[PDB]
């Protein structure tokens, strides 16, 4: 899961529905999960 | 096959993820329909 992860997260750096696999552990999930949140942190900073 | 879907596809992309859509196709254009989805994330 080398090209498919970056292209989810690429993806998700837009909030785009690219990438739908799932987290296989626990440790992935947070990681994705904090990643999106600074994502979505930034494009709510900058809209402002 | 793409030549329908491609204006609910892409108008999705620019404008909401509210409805899914069968977007996978040609993998190379992602990098266009991404920064498609950033043409729509400036302009909302």
């Amino acid at each position: 899961t080398l090209s498919s992860a970056m292209w989810f997260s690429w993806g998700v750096l837009l909030n785009s529905g690219i990438g739908e696999g799932a987290p296989r552990s626990f440790s992935a999930r947070i990681l994705g999960m904090v990643w999106a949140g600074f994502a979505m942190i930034i494009v709510a900073s900058y809209t402002a | 096959f793409t030549i329908g879907k491609a204006i609910w596809l892409l108008w999705g992309l620019v404008f909401n993820n509210s409805v899914p859509v069968q977007n996978p196709k040609g993998t190379t254009s992602k990098i266009m329909v991404s920064v498609w989805a950033f043409f729509a994330v400036i302009f909302l």
